[PDB]
């Protein structure tokens, strides 16, 4: 809400359902389950879940950050756009987009053994291009931002990938203006979030969003076996809606399972 | 002067600009100048171009002075070669080269004169 | 009128891997003003009109009379003219103007004239400054090389 | 406590490193087998990946039959072992002026190889590439200090400098039992960051 | 257990080295076949391709039991040392064989010595007609020397096999002694000399001050 | 079976000879045909490169029943010798010439020699207006010699052909003799005498007894 | 002193400053000094710049010594050579020698000033 923070990577995987392809922007619940499993560890979770699950705690997924912030594209009302672009954007000539990553795909080895090629996707961010969740400023998210600033986001991470600068910065006016929660008029989720079930009706009717399928694994130390998420679909961070609506932190644990699992949807939006 | 724009159109501008045999109409239209009297000066700039690719140009300042010697020298022999570096600006290129990617552009200046000359007759 | 991209991939190079450096080529050919064959690399990406008239027909006709109604000028040759195609600053168009004199003179004589209507080909569309000539000599070139290797 | 100390390296090359490449198209008289590179700089690189399984298959050499392998690179398996306190990362090529003022055109060069048959005697020519020879490359290791890491820290650093001692020994690269790799790892220290450790005996430990 | 082990020699020449580098299309009055040359330097190297490649065939002369087609038809004698492509157990196979860096740079400037590489000037003489055709093909001049080393690994027990592999090696360096390294060979261009031939253990614990005297 | 047996000689020149050279950086009055030297000690070589040179082309008057006309046309025991490049069988073939260096430098000091080449004038006379064209060609000097190793393989492939393959060594160097061995030559300059014919095993077991006696004899 | 930067135009202005003849303009700006005198000086270095090559300079020391001695005796006997001993610095550039690499130097200058003569006349 109130501080954006940077990411400066050089750097990496992030995804997008494969190992072989990987996107340029990592969906908050990634960048919250980063901060999950290093809380987990310097044992802190439980303060950073007392802090999350109130509504103070926002977050936000990850936009290009090319000299200033940019944002989705809003799904209808006629890929991202700069700040200053976006009522530009709403009336709409073209704004066709730049490249702030080039996507590289490498084949990669285990040598002398039977089925060993692999092969990794790579954003590489083109030297200047960083991503910048929004969050709402806080020391706990501070020193957990600071040692995932050494642990890495996303992808491989352990053979040198998502592994970034922390650069906190205070968010540029007419886009902290522009951060709302409870509004009413015409809104867009800049981040892929999960209504509450009656809020969720309440949301589908004049709701432009696309899906996008958050799944597939839970990191755990407490099974010795690799289950399979309960394979969340959500929003995207287009998505716009009318009367903003009120988000999740959706336990998606592979059922009997000893801890939560808890896939981050829960809203901040933007006014338009 | 010769740049590493158009120093090997000036070589081959020069093959043209030379004097023939317009007499000895038994396969005319030759030139006075023997290819004997040219590679062996190529042979001085084929050494030195080789030996620039390795060694500092401190290193090779005798060596290019010496050069400018030779290429007076074959001139004062035969009128052939002394018209060859006259229309062939070779003495005032000669002064020119200060640097080893000057040095090296000299030295393929006098391969596209050698090129050029047995491109021609 | 449509637009190609060819990859040449050798045995056993996975589909999945061969599918999308295949997708890279067509959207390169795509990648100018109407369509283009792009053929083996992201460069080669010939308009179809300065190709089947022009390469496919007119240089790898005149490359393939020449190989094979000759017995002296062989891979080596190939090969050297293909890096003089592929380095190409103008000093090697005066290497390349006396490397094929002097091989104009190193023939049996009776090989010689059809040597050199070669030789004034292969220079003039060496030096031809349309710059299209030169790519199509090196496909040329290249096709002419993939056909005749053991 | 929680720390993350560092390790810090200029890991020069004493002969060409060759590694990978996804193999594009051979182009009849180019570079057969080219290095991989970094697509925004086109210099060479040393990916994470291949410095962090080369040097975890020379620590299964020595602390093999393993606990001690699986903690510091992780396991698939092995419920504790996942992501094991090691974060490799790709190395960048430092020194890009120094080479341009040592003096060379090309950041990497062309080694020309053949292979002779053993009956026919005919060649078979390649043009490998490789990254030239006194390049240095930045390396950094991200060691993880945890509770269950306090049990048990340093003899996780017996190994990792036992780890570095085995890169300048084997090659690091690719086709290195005949030159092309040779790697060594000069300027080698630690440091502490995010938490807070004491690299005092580590950093005498390091020589 | 396990171990690294290396040795370290002097390649010395006589005849000196040319081992062609590139054959891209040259000048037009300088070298035909330019010798290796470091990039940094722009000093001979004698890589360890050549030696490794050299050292195979001239020790399947030898220490096969029967003719090769291929390095993957060798004996397991030397596809152990050598590696083998096809055989699982001889994949990565025990020896390193690294570049070599010509020591003695300052020696030969201390001597009367302008280039470390000759240009040597020769030609072929046609059958007919006598004509000639010259060559100018450079040369890493004569008494040069070179850091050679190789890095030996002792593995699982590989350690009963020790000894013998050392006899290998060791005739495999009595065999680039009479023969060549490189290009052009069998008109000069090869002798090499073997010098100051020591075994040094780097890692882990092997003994070999009982080795070394093999080595002499 | 694999050996490798190593023939000496000793080259001694007469008239002595010039192999020719190097430098285009000589000078306006001096040395214009340089001689082939060694960079490191200055001394006269005699490069293995023109030994064979000389050798294949003196053995193949004699041993090519069909005239030759390029290499790799000569006649199966040339071309086990000295290589083909056009046979599968006979590429690297036998026969390893290595460079004769200079070795009795120590005793050309006890006669009085001041340099161990030397300069001579060599003037093309005209013979129409008896002009006159100056030349200074170096050769080594006449009692030089050369160590001189000559190293040939020894396979299974040489199953009964050593014998016969020594007779055709031995038979090209006493036809260097008869020869020049490179430069004028039809004007001096040429002539080598082989001293001390001795072969010796350097690799594998292989009897020289009988070998010594196709040599000296 | 004659450097390995500047002898050659040296050469050239001690040629240029020289004498020629005023009377018999019957093709003038003739020298007072022939051919076949420049080459008898030429011929003294001739014979020490390939010993410079070969051999070591502690046995070159005596043959300069005594190259000091034809200079001054091929200057006392045509009045030619004496007008050249002193334009170019011949005696006072033979003093500087002391090395290989002086010696090789100032045989050079010697051909600059034979190269140069032919190219003036």
């Amino acid at each position: 809400t109130y501080k954006l923070y940077i990411m400066t990577f050089q750097n990496a995987h992030f995804g997008s359902g494969t190992l072989d392809s990987s996107k340029l922007t990592f969906s908050a619940d990634r960048i919250f389950s980063a901060l999950v499993l290093e809380a987990l560890k310097m044992g802190k979770l439980d303060a950073f879940l007392a802090e999350a699950n109130q509504d103070k705690f926002t977050l936000t997924d990850a936009f290009p950050f090319q000299f200033g912030p940019f944002l989705p594209k809003p799904i209808g009302y006629p890929q991202f756009l700069a700040l200053e672009n976006v009522d530009d954007y709403l009336n709409g000539e073209l704004f066709e987009n730049e490249e702030h990553a080039v996507i590289d795909t490498v084949t990669k080895n285990q040598p002398h053994k039977d089925d060993n090629l692999y092969q990794v996707a790579t954003t590489r961010f083109s030297n200047d291009t960083s991503l910048y969740v929004i969050a709402n400023e806080s020391d706990l998210l501070n020193e957990l931002m600071s040692s995932l600033q050494y642990s890495g986001l996303g992808g491989k991470r352990s053979s040198g990938f998502g592994r970034f600068e922390l650069d906190i910065q205070n968010i540029p006016l007419e886009l902290s203006d522009r951060l709302t929660k409870n509004h009413s008029d015409k809104v867009m989720s800049l981040t892929t979030a999960l209504p509450v079930d009656a809020d969720l009706e309440e949301a589908m009717e004049d709701g432009h969003y696309l899906l996008t399928k958050s799944s597939g694994f839970a990191f755990s130390h407490a099974t010795n076996e690799n289950y399979r998420k309960q394979d969340l679909y959500k929003f995207a961070s287009g998505s716009t809606f009318s009367k903003t609506f009120e988000g999740q932190i959706v336990d998606v644990r592979p059922l009997d399972f000893p801890h939560a699992v808890l896939n981050y949807a829960k809203p901040l939006f933007f006014k338009l | 002067i010769l740049t590493d724009e158009n120093y090997v159109d000036i070589a081959e501008k020069a093959i043209l600009k030379l004097e023939r045999n317009t007499r000895n109409r038994k396969n005319p239209d030759a030139f006075f100048l023997t290819t004997s009297k040219l590679r062996n000066l190529l042979s001085l700039t084929s050494t030195l171009f080789d030996e620039s690719k390795v060694k500092e140009y401190d290193a090779l300042l005798d060596r290019i002075a010496y050069l400018r010697v030779q290429f007076v020298y074959q001139a004062g022999r035969e009128i052939a070669v002394k018209d060859l570096i006259e229309k062939a600006q070779i003495l005032e290129a000669l002064k020119e080269i200060k640097d080893r990617e000057t040095l090296q552009r000299f030295c393929r200046y006098m391969e596209a004169l050698v090129a050029y000359f047995k491109f021609y007759g | 009128t449509l637009s190609a991209g060819i990859g040449l991939f050798a045995d056993k190079t996975p589909i999945s891997l061969m599918a999308h450096q295949t997708g890279e080529l067509e959207e390169a050919a795509k990648g100018n003003e109407k369509d283009s064959i792009s053929l083996f690399s992201s460069d080669y990406t010939f308009k179809f009109d300065r190709f089947i008239t022009n390469v496919y027909d007119d240089k790898l006709e005149q490359i393939r009379y020449f190989f094979n109604h000759q017995d002296e000028r062989g891979k080596n040759f190939i090969y050297k003219l293909i890096e003089l195609l592929r380095n190409h600053d103008r000093m090697n168009m005066a290497r390349l103007a006396y490397y094929l004199t002097r091989l104009e003179e190193l023939t049996r004589e009776t090989d010689r004239d059809k040597f050199k209507t070669f030789k004034n080909l292969f220079y003039s569309w060496y030096t031809n400054k349309n710059d299209k000539d030169r790519k199509e000599a090196e496909l040329a070139l290249l096709l002419y090389i993939y056909e005749i290797r053991k | 406590t929680f720390a993350k100390i560092k390790f810090s390296a200029q890991i020069r090359l004493e002969t060409g490193l060759h590694i990978g490449g996804s193999d594009a198209f051979a182009a009849i008289g180019a570079i057969n087998s080219p290095v991989i590179k970094d697509p925004i700089t086109n210099l060479p690189i040393i990916p994470g990946s291949s410095l962090k399984g080369k040097m975890r298959t020379l620590l299964a050499k020595v602390y093999n039959e393993s606990d001690i392998l699986s903690r510091l690179f992780g396991n698939s398996k092995d419920k504790r072992f996942k992501m094991g306190r090691l974060i490799f990362r790709d190395a960048f090529l430092s020194n890009a002026d120094e080479l341009d003022s040592l003096g060379v055109r090309s950041y990497t060069e062309v080694k020309f190889e053949n292979t002779i048959d053993r009956i026919t005697a005919e060649a078979n020519p390649r043009q490998i590439e490789r990254a030239i020879r006194n390049s240095t490359f930045d390396f950094e290791l991200i060691y993880e200090i945890t509770d269950e890491n306090e049990n048990q820290v340093e003899e996780d650093f017996k190994v990792i400098r036992d780890g570095l001692k085995l890169l300048e020994l084997d090659y690091l690269g690719g086709s290195g039992s005949r030159g092309y790799g040779k790697v060594a790892f000069e300027n080698l220290k630690a440091t502490t960051v995010f938490g807070n450790y004491d690299v005092k005996t580590l950093n005498e430990l390091l020589t």
